[PDB]
């Protein structure tokens, strides 16, 4: 039918991504050997004796993941192929990854990319996971989004990056690659989801109670959001929106599209059954910060676009009913410019859950993707950052010392600038 | 294999019994500090769920890693729900295929499917103890 | 994929290194017979990383011992775990050099690096693709400072590409051995700074202290301090050896620890360490870690972290163990502690979980912190080469073997250097 | 006469199908003596196989199989790396299925019990002992030696232990896998091991 | 007279077969 | 003492009567 | 032998899951 090409670089965009297939191929109801005891066409191909395999590419320069997935439960659901290993990590070098050891290692993914883009025509997009603090992951995820950017120009290239959190950090040098990053990804991707690691953090805690996670918890949450993105490409629904049309509801100018993503309900176990999780409520336990999934309160931004995706028993009525309770509350602000800022999508399929994980099954459930004005303290929090590293040059000749020239440190401030008055000014 | 505690004797339990329900394989010891501390607060978990109500939801087969007729036996009389067979080798069967090293791997909730593998899993040496009621049985029941 | 190189030379680097393998063979389980015994994937399935195959199945370790006295060395081949290395690995010195950095350099460590270089050169040929090397040496000495301070610039001008680590111990602060340790020392610094990427610093009045209040042993021998800085070296190279949650290698530290090139000097910790008595009194959790973690009473180099300001620093965490109050701590550490650390480099700290622990515990630490508070050390050795140097002391070794008059003033203005570009970070 | 031709099996097979083709003839222009296709033998009979607890198992549930013999030795160090991926390689082909698709049975070149019982504690799969006979005709049939010791009609060792090697219904070798042979192709020709055409019929 | 080896990975230890949906 | 000779060819290790596909 | 606890608390001992009326 049509579909959607996946793309894991570095540790986080593996990990992260891994979880995503744990849960794509236990909803298909196809085994971790990868044979079912056209639905299911979006996210896996057909291989001779009933046997599916996904169409995904596993990227990483350190052998240290990719090598564990091969010899991990899922040997034989992945490619051999697909899952391509250096010898040595880029280690949070963005120079490093995109320059030196970036070229040896892009030219053997663009291969396997080209022959599962070419198996059918008219496939919806790419969706690319990949860590902004990492080294491989804004280094090679650079290399690969403008070397698909001038090949596969016209289609539709989706991101979600785990965009580095305000306090914790678990890192130094990486106000550096965020901002080398973001020059590299305003011009070469089309929609781009910001993932804060201590927002869900603050998401297993205070609605889910865990009060002692693990990144296993991390991407299980994940999983969750970019099933329901995809829901409607995958089973039947009310009324469908797929990927061509996210970035013409919540791209208003070419510049901005950094968004936020939301999910509710986050309920455990034990809490969520006593309650009724009414259509009403799962939205109101949405447009709230705390709910948010960057860690970046909106109540000091304005929302330019809006995209909702609800699962499951889930009417018409209702959801027009929501939004307009929602509108006329006053605690959120909507830019004066664009009066038609909802876009609604219903699908029929009840949420999946991975039996004895974190979550529970609900009836319905609602995904958010959210275009705001919301994402200035987040670049200039990181610009504060970045202007006392480049003071007086600290962690600097790690940088040239490979081949990267002086001054792209400079040229990228002043574009994250760019961006800063962009996002200031069209929030008049 | 699988024994079912009752006044007088000892019965087999028919399979229908854990049809319906969630089951839960208890990995502990007898005697151990842990063990001795997790035994009573279970008991009233499954007390307090099973007779809340009509139908029985949940069933648990404790497994043992004892070292001795007596303690097995010991360790068994004091609980309400079923056992497994001390002389079967299933026991051992389990613990190689679950890979308890037999320590702060005890005791252990293991929640099973119908296909007697891993549906979910639970360990108890760590300060909470809401995780009792934190496993729910409404969403891994077998047919 | 990446093989270490080891290097063992000196008194002081054959003894820490024989007992650096003792660990390491333990860890993956290696009989010291040379086969293996401990049946999990885990230990086996990144052991190229410090081992070779001899086509018998037993395992060799990828080290290099080296000595200008064959008596040392007679010491670790004869001890268990002896069998482990190889015979042609061993390099032997006919003549031995007497605390004289001049001698261990200049003239007869000179025509012995032609001979172990050769060595040196066939093992990591050999491999796929080489990561880097690490070097156990002394600097009281005279065959560790010296010809192993050679050793460290013949293959940076050879292999500049590599990364490098050493493991080196200083002359000590209250008594000494080696009387001319700033003929030594000082020395070896101002070529330490020029051609290592990675300095980790390890004093004996450090590791008398920690064995003292801590572990409360009454007699320390060299065989539990070896055995104690020996598992601060395994905490290091974990993430190279096992899967975690966050990987980290040495490329990935030395990028994070060092802010500017010639400041690449450590402060080693290791966490937790407590006595026989109150082994099982404890609560092993992340906040007891990190309350241990960061103390001056825990570091491996008895320099007073508390006098200076953290400039970097990495917490590489072991074990079965989950990423937010790890991730928390290190917050809250940072937070209370704020005139402790510096202030134009935010969020200092390093996370790095190495899910397989340190064996026969359950959850471990090691602490690798670039503290601008290691200058006292500095000064207090350049403090002790002034008196002696002013006065044309004990020079006359030196200068009778072949050295220059103005190279010890070059070396002093170095580390003076030194010095200031740390001072100037407070 | 497959794989090899002067082997105990295959000696032993050609006296059994000959005698009961001449039998036969009398009883009732058939070819003497019979064909490498007519010829029939029971390789594991009832009391053979046993599994991890010691209880038996029959011929019956090795259908539907890719089973392999697994010669190995306890002091072999060779042997001891071999085991842990193999142990891994067997739980998680085994596991992530509803049916179980490979199988192996142990032959050993332990010196005694002792060494036997102590190696065979580990294993989950399944054993042969060592006092049976079988393990020794097996291992001249499929040409497994530890050293040239007994006399062999000119073959060539084509293995040293440890090796595995896949076996059909009627003592053929469905497939050869190099640890340590002409490839050299150790600790991961495991991977090799395809299970579409190797079936034990 | 060592023992055997008790880390067990994070991946392998609940990255295992999952239950299948009726 | 002596030992024996335990080698053959390239060509008879590779190449074998097969069976015949029916 | 040491003596052990024979007390139970009121509240469970008296509010117990009580039977439906029909």
């Amino acid at each position: 039918m049509r579909e959607v090409i996946s793309i894991h670089v570095g540790q986080a965009g593996i990990q992260i991504g891994n979880a995503c297939w744990e849960l794509f191929c236990l909803e298909h109801g196809i085994q971790p050997d990868g044979q079912m005891p056209d639905a299911f066409n979006t996210f896996f191909s057909e291989t001779g004796a009933g046997k599916h395999v996904p169409r995904c590419v596993f990227l990483d320069l350190e052998p240290t993941v990719v090598d564990e997935v091969r010899t991990g439960t899922y040997r034989h659901l992945f490619h051999p192929e697909q899952l391509i290993s250096g010898k040595e990590d880029a280690a949070n070098n963005f120079a490093r990854g995109h320059y030196t050891i970036g070229k040896e290692i892009v030219d053997l993914s663009l291969d396997r990319i080209r022959k599962l883009a070419d198996n059918c025509t008219g496939l919806q997009g790419f969706l690319m996971f990949n860590a902004v603090g990492g080294g491989t992951g804004s280094g090679l995820g650079c290399l690969l989004l403008e070397r698909l950017s001038v090949d596969y120009g016209k289609k539709s290239k989706l991101n979600f990056c785990s965009w580095p959190s305000p306090q914790v950090s678990t890192a130094v040098v990486e106000p550096y690659n965020s901002v080398l990053s973001t020059h590299s990804l305003l011009e070469h991707t089309d929609v781009a989801v910001m993932l804060d690691n201590e927002a869900i953090y603050d998401i297993c805690r205070r609605n889910l109670d865990i009060e002692r996670p693990t990144y296993t918890n991390l991407n299980r949450l994940i999983a969750q959001v970019i099933s329901s993105l995809t829901a409607s490409l995958r089973f039947d629904g009310a009324l469908n929106v797929d990927v061509t049309e996210f970035q013409t509801n919540l791209v208003p100018y070419p510049r901005i599209h950094f968004m936020l993503s939301s999910y509710a309900p986050i309920i455990s176990a034990e809490k969520a059954y006593h309650e009724q999780l009414s259509v009403a409520e799962i939205t109101n336990s949405a447009f709230e910060p705390a709910s948010m999934m960057a860690k970046c309160d909106p109540r000091h931004g304005k929302y330019m676009a809006c995209c909702l995706m609800y699962r499951g028993d889930v009417v018409p009525k209702d959801v027009n009913a929501a939004v307009a309770t929602i509108k006329t509350k006053r605690t959120i602000q909507f830019v004066d410019w664009c009066p038609t800022g909802f876009k609604c999508g219903i699908n029929y399929q009840p949420p999946t859950v991975v039996p004895g994980g974190d979550l529970a099954k609900v009836m319905r459930a609602v995904c958010m993707i959210s275009n705001s004005t919301a994402i200035a303290e987040v670049f200039s929090r990181m610009d504060h950052k970045f202007d006392l590293m480049y003071a007086k040059r600290a962690f600097v000749h790690w940088y040239v010392g490979e081949g990267m020239e002086e001054g792209e440190f400079s040229e990228a401030r002043e574009d994250l600038a760019a961006l800063e008055k962009d996002y200031e000014e069209v929030g008049i | 294999v699988v024994k079912r505690t009752q006044q007088g004797n000892y019965v087999p339990v028919r399979p229908d019994h854990f049809a319906g329900v969630s089951v839960a394989l208890f990995f502990a010891k007898a005697g151990h500090s842990k063990c001795a501390q997790i035994v009573p607060v279970v008991r009233q978990f499954y007390k307090t769920t099973n007779f809340s109500g009509e139908k029985a939801v949940i069933e648990i087969i404790y497994v043992s890693l004892d070292k001795d007729e007596q303690d097995f036996e010991r360790v068994r009389a004091l609980m309400p729900w079923c056992s497994v067979e001390y002389k079967s080798c299933l026991r051992k069967k389990l613990i190689e295929r679950y890979r308890v090293p037999n320590s702060t791997a005890i005791p252990l909730l293991i929640v099973i499917g119908p296909n007697g593998e891993e549906a979910g899993r639970m360990n108890f040496q760590q300060s909470d103890e809401f995780v009792l009621q934190r496993w729910d049985y409404r969403f891994n029941k077998w047919p | 994929m990446r093989e270490i190189v080891h290097v063992q030379g000196g008194q002081c680097g054959n003894q820490i290194g024989a007992k650096f393998w003792e660990v390491i063979s333990d860890e993956h389980g290696i009989d010291p017979t040379g086969t293996y015994c401990g049946d999990s994937d885990l230990q086996l399935e990144r052991i190229n990383v410090f081992y070779n195959e001899a086509t018998g199945g037993r395992f060799v370790p990828r080290a290099i011992l080296m000595d200008l006295e064959p008596g040392t060395m007679d010491s670790v081949r004869a001890g268990p775990f002896g069998q482990l290395f190889r015979p042609d690995n061993f390099v032997f010195g006919q003549t031995g050099a007497g605390n004289n950095w001049a001698k261990g350099h200049y003239t007869e460590g000179a025509e012995l690096i032609d001979s172990v270089l050769d060595v040196v050169r066939k093992e990591a040929e050999g491999c796929d693709c080489l990561q880097g090397f690490q070097i156990t040496h002394s600097l009281g000495g005279g065959t560790g400072s010296g010809m192993g301070t050679l050793l460290i610039s013949k293959v940076r001008e050879e292999y500049p590409d590599r990364i490098m680590e050493t493991f080196s111990v200083f002359p000590s602060p209250k008594v000494s051995d080696t009387v001319v340790e700033p003929y030594n020392a000082t020395l070896s610094v101002h070529q330490l700074v020029e051609n290592a990427d990675e300095v980790q610093v390890i004093d004996n009045e450090a590791l008398y202290d920690i064995c003292f209040r801590t572990l409360k042993l009454t007699t320390p021998t060299y065989g539990d301090l070896n055995h104690l800085v020996s598992a601060a070296m395994s905490g290091v190279t974990c993430c190279l050896r096992f899967p975690g949650q966050l990987n980290s290698d040495l490329r990935k530290l030395a990028v994070n620890l060092i802010p500017f090139p010639r400041l690449h000097f450590f402060l080693i910790g290791f966490a937790p360490l407590t006595s026989r008595g109150s082994q099982q009194y404890r609560a092993l959790s992340v906040p007891e870690l990190t309350q241990q973690m960061f103390d001056a009473k825990n570091m491996m180099c008895a320099s007073d972290p508390r006098h200076g300001r953290y400039l970097t620093a990495s917490a590489m965490f072991r074990g079965r163990m989950s990423t937010k109050e790890v991730d928390e701590q290190m917050l809250n550490v940072q937070n209370k502690n704020s005139s402790y650390f510096v202030e134009w480099i935010p969020n200092n700290m390093k996370s790095s979980v190495c899910d397989i622990p340190p064996k026969g515990l359950k959850m471990s630490v090691t602490f690798v912190g670039n503290s601008t508070a290691i200058q006292e050390m500095f000064k207090r050795v350049s403090d002790q080469f002034t008196a002696m140097f002013r006065r044309k002391a004990f020079l006359h070794w030196y200068t009778g073997e072949g050295m220059d008059e103005m190279e010890f003033t070059e070396a002093e203005s170095n580390m003076n250097d030194l010095v200031s570009e740390y001072q100037q970070y407070q | 006469s497959q794989p090899v031709f002067a082997s105990p099996l295959n000696v032993e097979k050609r006296r059994l199908n000959e005698e009961r083709a001449l039998m036969q003839a009398q009883k009732a222009n058939i070819q003497l003596p019979p064909n490498y296709g007519d010829m029939d033998l029971i390789l594991f009979p009832e009391g053979s196989l046993k599994n991890s607890n010691n209880t038996v198992i029959p011929q019956s549930h090795l259908k539907g199989k890719s089973v392999a013999l697994y010669f190995a030795d306890g002091a072999d160090p060779k042997c001891a790396s071999l085991l842990p991926f193999l142990l891994n390689y067997y739980r998680t082909m085994n596991e992530g299925g509803a049916n179980q698709k490979i199988e192996i049975i142990f032959v050993s070149l332990d010196r005694d019990r002792e060494a036997f019982e102590s190696h065979r504690a580990h294993m989950p799969w399944l054993s042969i002992d060592l006092e049976n006979p079988l393990t020794e005709i097996l291992k001249r049939h499929f040409r497994v030696m530890k050293e040239y010791e007994v006399p062999t009609y000119g073959y060539g060792s084509r293995t040293g232990v440890p090796s595995v090697i896949v076996i059909g219904s009627d003592g053929r070798e469905a497939q050869f896998l190099p640890i340590c042979s002409g490839l050299e192709e150790g600790d991961r020709a495991l991977l090799r091991w395809d299970w579409r055409n190797t079936k034990f019929a | 007279p060592t023992l055997p080896f008790n880390a067990q990975s994070c991946y392998r230890s609940e990255y295992v077969a999952k239950p299948l949906p009726p």
